[PDB]
């Protein structure tokens, strides 16, 4: 019976993850009709409301369970596969943990140098006889004692149930992102139950869901290095201006309600600085838009080419490369 | 209908401009751009909404106080409690403000939620308006555009290229005017239909050796009849080449 | 039979004076004939020269001929699938057909 279970999830996976999403929208609506006064759901004379989310969130709960469960068994026997035919044939033609040595980095041969010392290494690639061609070759070169200890050849009670390949088998399961995905998805349904909150981040499930969905959020980091050198860019041309106007212009950031009250301005480096970079950035026109008014004043030219050169410079230049980017990537 | 119902209020017939849309090409595609990216753009606004929907939640958890919609302050509070004030509230001013939600949200100087509160505010501006508002944009735009393009590629191969019999025209161009004159008189179009039309009046009897073979093979739904990328010039090449 | 003299013979100089004599007859018969190349018979081009009434001529003319050609042309050329091309191409001209002898009852 635990067999044809596990069968019966591995086959029905997609249905559970539509059955998720639909629980995770309903429980969504269900958030909506929320009111404070604490928290209480305003309910239009219908008690079945808070039943409703209390069975919403268990069974959502389950569903989700019974979705990772499926998932383990589907699909983890394909990359274990994958892994186990590119180290056997990696060994066999080229040779790597003995005569090659991986190079510093290397983190999938270094893990997997783990599982060539193991009793049951080639569990899923169905060539259960790579270490004899392996050991003849390298044996007959490099001498047969290296081999030997480097392959190590020689009521369901526990028979030891290959620890070492157990542990090389969760270690690469811990980093398909899928899994991640579905541990994470594991992680915010339990905390769900905390806060009848978290169900909000289940939404999201929509993006892999749909392909433009996916296309629109790879398009983000599809341009990665370029988008975060240019807002680098754009922090140190505002530090810039930030500098020049705590030097020069301080009087004119009065920033305060109608005049003569407490005086709520900015003098100290990181106020002003917070201040350009919370409201400079923003506002549709530059700065600006916000200071004080500079008519009368002996730097009022130098005022002018200062609100000119920030509102140009940073908010068209940079704004607009920084869009460009993320359509360009998209498109 | 929209005539009939004129005479009940006669306001209906503004609906009757919209006739100015089916007329023009240029408004077509126009209307046409709308439609023609249609899942993408249905798409795109329901992650639009389901974004949005994350803010409204942070927002109401956290940054409750700040949502003194007031007129200055000492007046009958209208403030943004229950779910529903607050999604509306985010759906219907913060999508369209030029800078987000902050521009309408009680300035946050001297609270204790000051950094994440601009965090929420800038991420919000950028990720919302910036990347969503802008891919709608694009998507449009793009929509116009290929069309447009479509169009005149379609313009193009009809000046360029021989609609049947496929060669091209730096082959017809060797002579003087000869690809206008090869798709004037030589693989015409009004031809081939009245040559149709002429094969169908004629009696079965009178058909010479080439029509009756035209015949058969049209009755037979079978198009071989139609040059293949040969013409005159190039099978018969002039004088025998 | 002249203008087929004229076409399949293309260098005689006594093919050429009878042309310049009836040159005022090939003129009047030229917006009535026509000219089509097909691969019929044999493996060769041949020509097709045939007749063209006047109502066909004067009924390719009409506002509704114009646009199904416009609108065929563009729906054949845009997508195309060129063994569909034809197929269609063939299939507007039985509709266009059917549209001059609807127009004829004028
Ligand atoms: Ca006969
Ligand atoms: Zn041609």
């Amino acid at each position: 019976y635990q067999q044809k279970l596990l069968n019966y999830f591995a086959r029905n996976f997609y249905n559970m993850r539509m059955l998720a999403l639909f629980v995770a929208f309903a429980i969504n609506f269900i958030l909506l009709f929320y009111k404070v006064s604490v928290h209480y759901v305003l309910e239009e004379s219908s008690g079945y409301m808070e039943p409703t989310l209390r069975i919403l969130a268990i069974l959502h709960t389950i569903i989700s369970f019974f979705c990772i469960i499926g998932y383990y068994c589907l699909k983890v026997p394909l990359v274990i596969f994958k892994r186990e035919k590119e180290v056997a044939r990696k060994l066999e033609f080229d040779g790597l943990y003995i005569t090659e040595q991986p190079s510093e980095d290397d983190i999938k041969g270094q893990w997997d140098r783990l599982v060539i010392n193991t009793q049951s290494f080639p569990n899923n690639y169905w060539d259960k006889f790579v270490k004899r061609k392996v050991m003849d070759k390298y044996g007959e070169f490099y001498g047969r004692d290296r081999i030997s200890e480097l392959l190590g050849m020689d009521s369901a009670v526990l028979n030891s149930i290959d620890v070492k390949y157990q542990m090389w088998k969760l270690g690469v399961v811990f980093t398909d992102n899928s899994f991640l995905y579905l541990a994470w998805y594991m992680t915010m349904s339990v905390l769900g139950h905390y806060n009848n909150f978290f169900f909000a981040a289940h939404l999201l499930d929509i993006a892999m869901g749909f392909k433009t969905l996916r296309t629109i959020l790879s398009s983000v980091t599809h341009n990665g290095k370029q988008l975060v050198l240019t807002v680098g860019l754009l922090a140190v041309v505002v530090y810039l201006y930030t500098v020049v106007a705590f030097n020069f212009f301080r009087k004119f950031y009065n920033k305060s309600e109608d005049g003569d009250t407490p005086d709520m301005k900015c003098d100290d480096m990181l106020t002003c600085y917070m201040f350009h970079m919370y409201v400079g950035v923003r506002a549709g026109g530059g700065i600006g838009d916000e200071i004080e008014d500079p008519a009368g004043d002996e730097y009022e030219i130098y005022r002018i080419i200062f609100d000119i050169t920030f509102f140009f410079f940073v908010i068209v230049i940079l704004l607009a490369i920084i869009q460009g980017l993320i359509i360009d990537a998209f498109g | 209908t929209m005539s009939v119902l004129g005479h009940y209020n006669n306001f209906f017939f503004a609906a009757h401009l919209l006739d100015i849309a089916m007329g023009f090409k240029t408004l077509r595609t126009i209307l046409s751009s709308v439609t023609h990216n249609g899942k993408q753009l249905v798409l795109t606004v329901g992650l639009l909404a389901v974004v949005v929907y994350l803010y409204t939640v942070v927002a109401f958890n956290f940054f409750r106080k700040f949502y003194n919609k007031s007129e200055d302050g000492d007046t009958p509070d209208m403030k943004c409690d229950d779910m529903l004030t607050c999604y509306m509230f985010h759906m219907y001013v913060g999508v369209r403000a030029g800078g987000g939600i902050g521009d309408e949200i009680e300035d946050p100087a001297g609270d204790e939620y000051e950094i994440y509160r601009i965090i929420f505010d800038i991420t919000f501006f950028f990720f919302v308006i910036v990347i969503l508002l802008a891919i709608i944009q694009g998507l449009i735009i793009d929509a116009f555009g290929e069309l447009r393009d479509q169009q005149e590629q379609v313009k193009e191969d009809m000046e360029t290229k021989c609609f049947i019999c496929g060669i091209g025209n730096d082959y017809f161009d060797t002579v003087p005017h000869g690809f206008e004159t090869h798709t004037l008189q030589e693989h015409n179009l009004a031809n081939y239909l009245f040559f149709l039309m002429y094969l169908i009046n004629k009696d079965e009897t009178e058909h010479t050796g080439q029509e009756s073979y035209v015949w058969k093979m049209y009755q037979e739904r079978c198009w071989e009849f139609f040059p293949a990328g040969d013409c005159f010039r190039k099978q018969y090449e002039d004088q025998l080449n | 039979l002249l203008t087929n003299l004229s076409e399949h013979m293309p260098n005689d100089t006594r093919l050429q004076t009878f042309l310049e004599l009836a040159e005022s007859v090939l003129n009047y018969f030229q917006p009535f004939l026509g000219r089509i190349e097909i691969m019929g018979s044999a493996k060769r081009i041949e020509r097709v020269y045939f007749e063209i009434s006047e109502s066909s001529r004067t009924q390719w003319e009409k506002p509704q001929v114009k646009e199904s050609k416009r609108q065929f042309i563009f729906d054949v050329v845009n997508e195309g699938g060129e063994k569909e091309k034809m197929e269609l191409f063939v299939n507007f001209c039985e509709d266009t057909i059917f549209e001059m002898q609807l127009a004829a009852q004028i």
